[PDB]
RNA sequence: ACAGAAACCUCCCGUGGAGCAGAAGGGCAAAAGCUCGCUUGAUCUUGAUUUUCAGUACGAAUACAGACCGUGAAAGCGGG
RNA sequence: GCCGUCGCUGGCAGUCGGCAGAGCGAGAAAGAGAGUGGCGCGGACGCUACGCCGCGACGAGUAGGAGGGCCGCUGCGGUG
RNA sequence: UGGAAUGCGAGUGCCUAGUGGGCCACUUUUGGUAAGCAGAACUGGCGCUGCGGGAUGAACCGAACGCCGGGUUAAGGCGCC
RNA sequence: AGUAGCUGGUUCCCUCCAAAGUUUCCCUCAGGAUAGCUGGCGCUCUCCGCAGUUUUAUCCGGUAAAGCGAAUGAUUAGAGG
RNA sequence: ACGGACCAAGGAGUCUAACACGUGCGCGAGUCGGGGGCUACGAAAGCCGCCGUGGCGCAAUGAAGGUGAAGGCCGGCGGCG
RNA sequence: GUCUACGGCCAUACCACCCUGAACGCGCCCGAUCUCGUCUGAUCUCGGAAGCUAAGCAGGGUCGGGCCUGGUUAGUACUUGGAUGGGAGACCGCCUGGGAAUACCGGGUGCUGUAGGCUU
């Protein structure tokens, strides 16, 4: 019941990330901020949150 | 790419996938330079498609681990092949660093490619790096380091912190 | 910003009735007070319904009131309208039957007491029988209204029965051109 | 007093502030346009279907008989799942009453 | 925004900037998350960051 | 502007392959279609009877009517604000069955199937798809050999 | 043989490089071309449908249905 | 935090008081139901229901539309 | 076992104003030597729209607006103004 | 108080929704009618359906590329008969 | 680009007929006295039904002459077969 | 094994040349009174059965032409989306995904339906 549990939950609402984005016009690849940036969400996430 | 920070070097490996042709494929290391791991294992996609007929939805990354330095406290000297783009034509290059660190010497190599050639993080490809003896270096910039009784004094000490004591009464020394 | 559209936001629905009578504007807040009250979806329809314009609830015949009170099963019931119960002069035999409208004419009265049914109110009707139980909800009908003949398909298109609007019907009123397949052409 | 010719614009975005929607798919579609031979002899099956009625309930009530001689002829662990038993508000009122019980 | 990258910022519920979902990954929701690429910056929540 | 000719703009489309030109083959007329059948069309121009217009021409829709030579079909057509359902008479030379509604045949068989055992051995299959999910975790065996080193090669102007 | 670059006869090769009234495109080989035989479906009459489209007309067109007909041993084909 | 709009087609006639017994926020469709046998005389507010109260989400705007004005002007029937 | 995923209440009916001069941009694109030129396609804008940046600015980058306090950002920046 | 498809004006607040310069026809091109987009009033149900989305099957197409030792058309050079 | 020195007062979607839809009200297969008549404000209000003539609604369709809105089972008789 | 009639997909079946075909058939062949048709019994139609696999036809062959299917070409060309990337531009690089076509080099060279024969 995933599609259940995580629909029942209204969208984090996230502040601004704190310190700033490197780039967000950009792929994380390109030295930015867009993408799939795998193992690295929890840094963003920790920064926003 | 941006070479951002310091370049960690990664060992990457990976292998197409299997399929009922190919039962098991073989693996394919390299040896990247980038930020991070993921910067590496999108690098080592660039790569391994532009040389085997291979593409990152048909294969997988097997392994990407960072390889330290085997001994990062003896001065070396470290020989690069690069490859890179101007604005008219591409060339293959060979340069010469003293560091530390292999990450080191590359990092260097792509802020060298930046300020003598203006060449950008994603127009480079390193395609060798290799610990050279002090008697096989080429480049005079970095022979001139191979002395034993190396002597040389600081002559024009700039001062530096000039807004410490920025409204002062004696002028600044620079002899030292 | 968020990047939803308010075009719908409004729901158009009625929450009140635009008619100031204090006798309807009583059986409202009665019927309200049951609809919030009770848990049966009967007095949430009555109260919804007296809300309606008076081209929404229709009137019923009596006729029509028979055939849909005559289905098997339902005996011994009480026909509930929330328009008014007109009569049908073509129809002869008339049974007895428990009726609340909001409006009976002078001639249906007459034709249900001498059946020998009753005639209750709305407000009788919610002391008998508060969530509504043993009831038959009607309702005339509304494609009824001359009105809805001229809606569809707009007149001069293949296969639109629709009426037009003409001051008068006769021979030489809209029966020339798109209507003759010898004058011109015909949808 | 050239003026622009045609264009298509903003038409994809109109088109899709009220939407595209596909048409009202019902069931029973209509019979215009069918052959008139075939919906001819349709036509001519329906006004005698009623004609083999009184046959027709001789097998449905006959078949329905018989399906009395058919159907009558057949006829994540222990702690988490005592505790998920315990907490049940109707099939645990027993454990419960008898721990109630228990510190007496 | 374009009208695919809005439909597909609507079905992950992201109708504003700095809203967060979570995703369960598949061929379906990878290949959304491939056009609405230059929009969102997604990745592998750790246990402490849900 | 252009015009407004029926078959303006079909050279590429009403034409032959190649080398598949000259007679029709027979079992384009020796297959059935009933009401209910998924057909998607196709317009030939080798016959040029009953050929359906060009605004048609790979869509999909199903059959309401049936004559001799041609059937009658219901499609969808986007028409600047809205999606019409549209009925074609088609003839039969300019249609094929569409294989698509097939694969949703044979996995409703084999779902009534499937469901009938697994039924009186009480146990539970899986009858809906899912997506390909995430690869699971697996072992590469590099058995003796290690990886072989890739690198980039030079450049070498061969222009 | 006269006969020539080019008349007419004959064998061979010939995927259409010809022809199908016209512009181009598409299509066409025991044919849609060429030559004969018989003919007038280029007739009468309902609605449906497509094309332009507003999804209105006209024009043109596709599927039938009812008659009467032509052709052919027939299956069929034909209401330009 | 405050104002407003929208939604909940939300809640409140239960102010049921010495003819009394003060409840319906709690994860689990439905009765704080009936009967049948083994001293001190006391208790805030509310409810113009077109009223009052609680929850969330939302808030640009020309042309244009609609609503609400215990906004304003002059006279008429009533009423202060 | 309501037969892929994700999301979201939908369906329908009347009456109807204004509009029917548009312009700009990425990409494709026709005429032209070209044009702040003429002409199309797709999407987004300006027009109808403020705000931070680009010294300045219809259209570029960020971002769309009830009135306020704290915190953090985007795009841009950090000798002095 | 002649007509004007033409010019200029068109009077109080707040709240809510919010465009078009596009289609077809017109002695039409400074204007209309029409479809579109908009608002208003609702109603029928909910308390299966739908989608400017992807997935999986399944058809469609003649652009980018490529080709001329493949048809059409263009076209350089030798060599062997 | 045009109007505008200043201030006061005046100043522009009105009324009638017709139509359509929505809405409130009375009666409801009926409905309505609007014309006529009878009995200070009052030129008002009330009343008439043998004043409902007539309008609209209750029937359509055809150019017209005209025609004008479920049936089924059962026996008994004649006819075909 | 294989053939005849009618076929399905219509070159893996087509084209050139060569070799072998037992038996039944399939054919060539022999005639023109009758049916029918011509300049012509060549074709068509008709009545036959002395002759023969010569040919059609079948099978096989060819460092065969073609066709069919693979590899290389090539993650190249091209391409969806992205950047306050580069360049004076012409154009070009990079991130995110999809991804070709010659030349060149390999393999294959008809499967099959119903009915009826031969191989007793
Ligand atoms: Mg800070
Ligand atoms: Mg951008
Ligand atoms: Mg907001
Ligand atoms: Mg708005
Ligand atoms: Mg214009
Ligand atoms: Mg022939
Ligand atoms: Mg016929
Ligand atoms: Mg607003
Ligand atoms: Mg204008
Ligand atoms: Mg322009
Ligand atoms: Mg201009
Ligand atoms: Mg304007
Ligand atoms: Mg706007
Ligand atoms: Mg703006
Ligand atoms: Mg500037
Ligand atoms: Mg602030
Ligand atoms: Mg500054
Ligand atoms: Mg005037
Ligand atoms: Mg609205
Ligand atoms: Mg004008
Ligand atoms: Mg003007
Ligand atoms: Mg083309
Ligand atoms: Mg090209
Ligand atoms: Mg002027
Ligand atoms: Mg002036
Ligand atoms: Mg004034
Ligand atoms: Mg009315
Ligand atoms: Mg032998
Ligand atoms: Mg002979
Ligand atoms: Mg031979």
């Amino acid at each position: 019941h995933f599609k259940e549990a995580n629909n029942f939950l209204w969208p984090f609402k996230l502040s601004s990330p704190r310190g700033g984005m490197k780039k967000k016009t950009t792929h994380f690849v390109e030295g930015g901020d867009a993408g799939n940036r795998e193992d690295q969400i929890n840094r963003l996430i920790r920064r926003m949150n | 790419m941006k070479a951002s920070g310091t370049l960690r070097e990664y060992k990457v490996v990976g292998r197409c996938l299997p399929t009922p042709k190919c039962r098991t494929p073989p693996l394919y290391r390299m040896r990247i330079f980038a930020p991070n791991h993921v910067v590496a294992k999108s690098r080592f996609w660039y790569f391994v498609s532009q040389l085997k007929k291979m593409k990152k939805s048909s294969g997988e990354i097997v392994y990407c681990g960072q390889v330290f330095e085997k001994s990062p406290l003896r001065v070396k000297n470290f020989g690069i092949w690069l490859r890179y783009d101007s604005r008219s034509g591409t060339h293959n290059m060979y340069r010469e660093y003293r560091d530390l660190t292999t990450a080191g010497a590359v990092t260097q190599c792509y802020r060298d490619m930046g300020a003598r050639h203006r060449a950008r993080a994603h127009s480079i490809q390193i395609m060798k790096v290799e610990e050279i003896a002090a008697s096989k270096c080429r480049r005079p910039a970095v022979k001139q380091f191979h002395d034993s009784k190396i002597k040389f004094p600081l002559p024009h000490r700039v001062l530096r912190r000039q807004h410490k004591p920025r409204f002062t009464t004696k002028r600044p020394n620079t002899f030292f | 910003g968020v990047d939803i559209r308010h075009n719908k936001d409004r729901k158009v629905r009625r929450k009140e009735p635009k008619s100031q009578d204090i006798y309807l504007r009583l059986l409202v807040k009665l019927y309200r007070f049951l609809a919030r009250r009770t848990n049966s979806t009967f007095n949430q329809v009555v109260l919804k319904r007296l809300f309606m314009s008076r081209t929404n609830r229709p009137p019923l015949s009596l006729s029509r009131m028979i055939r849909k009170m005559k289905l098997p099963g339902r005996e011994n019931k009480t026909a509930v309208v929330v328009g008014t119960v007109t009569d049908d002069v073509r129809v002869q035999e008339v049974p007895k039957l428990k009726v609340c409208a909001l409006r009976v004419t002078s001639r249906a009265r007459s034709r249900i007491l001498k059946a020998g049914g009753k005639i209750l109110t709305f407000d009788q009707l919610a002391l008998d029988s508060p969530k509504g139980r043993g009831t038959v909800l009607l309702s005339g009908p509304r494609k009824g209204r001359e009105v809805y003949r001229h809606f569809g398909k707009a007149p001069g298109t293949p296969h639109s029965h629709t009426k037009p609007y003409v001051r008068s019907k006769g021979r030489k009123f809209e029966r020339a051109r798109g209507r003759r397949a010898s004058r011109g052409y015909k949808n | 007093a050239k003026s622009k010719n045609h264009t298509t614009h903003n038409q994809s975005r109109k088109w899709h502030r009220n939407g595209i929607k596909k048409p009202r798919s019902q069931r029973y579609e209509s019979l215009k346009g069918v052959d008139p031979k075939f919906l001819r002899n349709m036509r001519f099956a329906k006004k005698h279907n009623k004609k083999g009625l009184k046959k027709m309930q001789a097998n449905n009530a006959k078949a329905m008989a018989a399906r009395a001689e058919a159907i009558k002829a057949l006829v994540v662990s222990r702690k988490l799942h005592r505790l998920a038993y315990i907490a049940h508000p109707k099939l645990g009122r027993r454990a419960r009453a008898r721990i109630a019980r228990g510190l007496r | 925004v374009s009208p695919k990258v809005r439909k597909v910022l609507q079905l992950l519920r992201l109708r504003q900037i700095f809203n967060g979902t979570f995703v369960k990954l598949n061929k379906a929701s990878i290949n959304m998350l491939r056009i609405v690429e230059p929009y969102i910056a997604w990745g592998y929540p750790n246990l402490k960051s849900v | 502007t252009n015009t407004k000719g029926k078959r303006r703009g079909t050279r590429y489309m009403f034409s032959r392959p190649f080398r598949k030109h000259g007679v029709v083959p027979l079992a384009t007329y020796m297959r059935i279609y009933k009401k209910g059948d998924i057909v998607d069309i196709k317009g030939m121009g080798t016959v040029q009877k009953g050929m359906p217009h060009k605004c048609y021409h790979g869509k999909t829709g199903r059959v309401y009517n049936v004559t001799q030579h041609a059937v009658g079909i219901v499609v969808n057509k986007q028409v600047k604000g809205k999606i019409l359902a549209k009925r074609i008479n088609v003839r039969i030379e300019h249609i094929k069955h569409s294989k698509s509604r097939d694969s949703f045949l044979k996995r409703v068989k084999e779902n009534d199937q499937k469901k009938k055992e697994a039924k009186e051995k009480g146990t539970w299959v899986q009858l809906k798809r899912q997506p390909a999910p995430p690869r699971e975790a697996h072992f590469v065996r590099t058995n003796g050999k290690e990886p072989e080193l890739l690198e980039p090669i030079p450049y070498e102007f061969m222009a």
